[PDB]
RNA sequence: UUGGCACCUCGAUGUCGGCUCGUCGCAUCCUGGGGCUGUAGUCGGUCCCAAGGGUUGGGCUGUUCGCCCAUUAAAGCGGCA
RNA sequence: GGAUAAACGCUGAAAGCAUCUAAGCGUGAAGCCCCCCUCAAGAUGAGAUUUCCCAUUUCUUCGGAAAGUAAGAUCCCUGAA
């Protein structure tokens, strides 16, 4: 098992051998830098900490720079865990590049999608809108609460809100392209989140 | 299998029994299966 | 006119420790319930809590007779609809038995803000060993 | 109650062992009753005659005497396959069956039984533990058990098919 | 369900059918597991376990129901004023 | 995957046989608990790991207080993913 952290750059089509079309996504996966190694003994759970991007040190604070320093390195603005990783590899302050991975190989790529204000039901929860004639003045409401004998409406009665933000893994996407140069990962159809959002890119867990 | 609150014998070789709290009948005869 | 009420810290409360190995859930239960509450000590007043705090160990050998550990069933509710969780004692007496006299004893002690506060003295193990050896317990006997 | 030669009967409260030429047998048995032993033979008894006391008379009785006859000469048991294109064999230790499915099924005798092949359409289990080796005939059984209007299928050797038009 | 009673409500508890949203039960329509078969096989009949998910779109009618056309793996029965 | 329903069985008595059960073993469902996604320590049971700041001065008879700071964070400002 094996993973990193990116920024996704945009989409694009790429044709392969056969003449087949395939559109991509672009994951630019730079400075990735390992800086904890947690354990069963001193955590309870094995996790390998990875931080992405490096970033000035009047943005970072003395805390951050403490915990990058017993790495041996910047201070970084995104850090996350990967689990069911093995930690003989992944040696503190050690770079990861996309060369872990390679085309065809299969993974999970998993982001916060992208943010939709406050939305309605059928937008939202894929609801259906009254009738806009014969006399209907019921168009994008919601409907029933539910029955009279509660005397309450039940949970999960769906309603309006903000939509997005939410955190989202898309599974079984397939690597097409890797460049260590560019420090550039293709993946085949689409990830969560908007342009320059961060994703994590893992082997499939099936 | 017939299931019935009149498990009864059915023929001579038939033979009543008692699993996990139920009145069964047992024959070569598998018609003859009843339980309660 | 003039009878004994006590106050909060006026009262010694002591740690103990029971072996609940093959004691019915209810026996031991109702024993701690009454010890938590303080009905073992003639300084209780039924405002304040008196009562000793209290360990339990090998909660994983409690007694269940009959065919509780697989008839008897304890359920949750989430609040959403048909939010019904089941389980059965003697699966929660492998897994999480911890939870399960807990579950016991909560029933028994007072439904109050005290008797919240009583559940706080009870630590409970399915194994021989506890954290609490630092406040140097006592074992009691049922 | 015979314990003919080679055997070794041993006790520890509800726990026993029976070693023998064939393998080692360690069981238990519930306390309530009662053992008294002599060289060539154990005998057994129950000290109340409840319910449940006689229930584990003749049953603790009748374990120890499968435990010795196990030890002692083994159990044999013997599955004979019936249908053309129906055949068996053995890669080595593990057991194989072609039964009319699109795919054969494949087994493995545990430790203390034995599979035998003495021809394609027959085939033998063999153990010192009568449990395991009824228990491993009745699931090799269990893939073609007998249909009635030809007896197409696998079955004990001694088993009386029912058939029908 | 048809009914019976007339116990709350007549200083107001709004009705059928439809739309939106559903949720629950199981006496399970489909899918799933199995026993008996007057089960050759295909298909089926009956019965047990199962409520996880799914359970169509139109013509006539205000219509529920129902008839019809065409599909479906199936076009479930019912409770929630 | 693990444990089960209905069901099929192994061994085995009670009841010299028989019996799937009584003790004990195995198989066994789209279902149950897990696997998969998401929220989640106000989980007052308030958890854990890593790193950072330091032990100031006035007072007050004690408790206890306020009054400037550190790490850090914000008022304010340019803004959008
Ligand atoms: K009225
Ligand atoms: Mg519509
Ligand atoms: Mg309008
Ligand atoms: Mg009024
Ligand atoms: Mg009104
Ligand atoms: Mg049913
Ligand atoms: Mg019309
Ligand atoms: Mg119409
Ligand atoms: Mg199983
Ligand atoms: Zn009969």
């Amino acid at each position: 098992t094996k993973g990193i952290l990116g920024r996704k750059v945009g989409m694009t089509q790429v044709f392969t051998e056969n003449g087949e079309l395939i559109p991509v996504t672009v994951i630019e996966a730079a400075q990735n830098v390992v800086l904890q190694k947690k354990t069963v003994e001193t955590d309870g759970y094995e996790a390998v900490q990875i931080g992405f991007e490096d970033k000035r040190a009047i943005l970072s604070n003395k805390p951050e720079q403490g915990h990058v320093a017993k790495a041996n390195t910047t201070p970084k603005r995104f850090i996350r865990e990967f689990r069911d990783v093995n930690l003989d590899e992944y040696e503190i302050g050690a770079e990861v590049k996309v060369d872990v991975f390679a085309e065809g190989d299969i993974i999970d790529a998993t982001g916060v999608s992208k943010g939709k204000g406050f939305q309605g039901v059928i937008k939202r929860h894929g609801q259906s809108r009254g009738p806009m004639a014969h006399g209907s003045r019921y168009h994008r409401r919601p409907g029933s609460m539910g029955p009279v004998a509660p005397n309450r409406v039940f949970k999960n009665k769906l309603l309006p809100g903000r939509m997005g933000g939410e955190q989202i893994t898309i599974q079984n996407l397939e690597i097409v392209k890797v460049d260590v140069e560019k420090n550039v990962l293709l993946v085949k159809g689409n990830v969560p989140g908007a342009k320059k959002a961060l994703v994590q890119i893992k082997t499939a867990t099936k | 299998m017939k299931v019935r609150p009149s498990v009864k014998p059915m023929c001579e070789k038939c033979k009543v029994i008692r699993r996990k709290g139920k009145v069964m009948v047992i024959c070569e005869n598998p018609k003859h299966k009843q339980k309660q | 006119r003039t009878t004994y009420m006590a106050k909060p810290g006026e009262v010694e409360r002591k740690w103990y420790v029971i072996d609940a190995t093959g004691v019915s859930l209810g026996r031991l239960s109702s024993e701690v319930a009454s010890i938590l509450r303080g009905k073992n000590k003639p300084q209780f007043t039924p405002h304040i809590d008196t009562g000793d705090f209290v360990i339990i160990i090998n909660a994983g050998k409690i007694g269940l007779t009959g065919k509780k550990a697989t008839d008897k069933i304890y359920y949750r509710h989430s609040q959403y609809p048909g939010g019904l969780k089941s389980r059965t004692a003697g699966e929660m007496r492998t897994n999480n038995p911890e939870k399960l006299l807990e579950l016991s004893i909560k029933g028994m002690l007072p439904k109050n803000s005290l008797g919240r506060q009583l559940f706080k003295k009870l630590h409970v193990y399915g194994g021989s060993e506890h954290e609490h050896a630092a406040q140097q317990p006592e074992v009691y006997e049922l | 109650i015979v314990i003919p030669a080679g055997v070794t009967v041993t006790l520890n409260g509800s726990t026993a062992t029976v070693k023998g030429p064939k393998g080692e047998l360690v069981k238990e048995f519930n306390p309530e009753i009662t053992i008294k032993i002599e060289g060539n033979e154990i005998n057994v008894s129950r000290p109340t005659d409840n319910k449940n006391h006689r229930a584990l008379h003749g049953t603790t009785r009748a374990i120890l005497n499968n435990m010795v006859v196990g030890v002692s000469e083994g159990y044999e048991k013997k599955l004979e396959l019936i249908g053309v294109g129906y055949r068996a064999q053995k890669q080595g230790d593990k057991l194989v069956l072609n039964v009319g499915y699109s795919h054969p099924v494949e087994f493995v005798a545990p430790k203390g039984v034995d599979i035998e092949v003495p021809a394609n359409t027959q085939v033998i289990v063999k153990g010192y533990n009568k449990e395991h080796v009824g228990e491993l005939a009745a699931n090799i059984r269990a893939v073609r058990p007998p249909e009635p209007y030809k007896g197409k299928g696998i079955r004990y050797e001694g088993e009386h098919v029912r058939r029908k038009e």
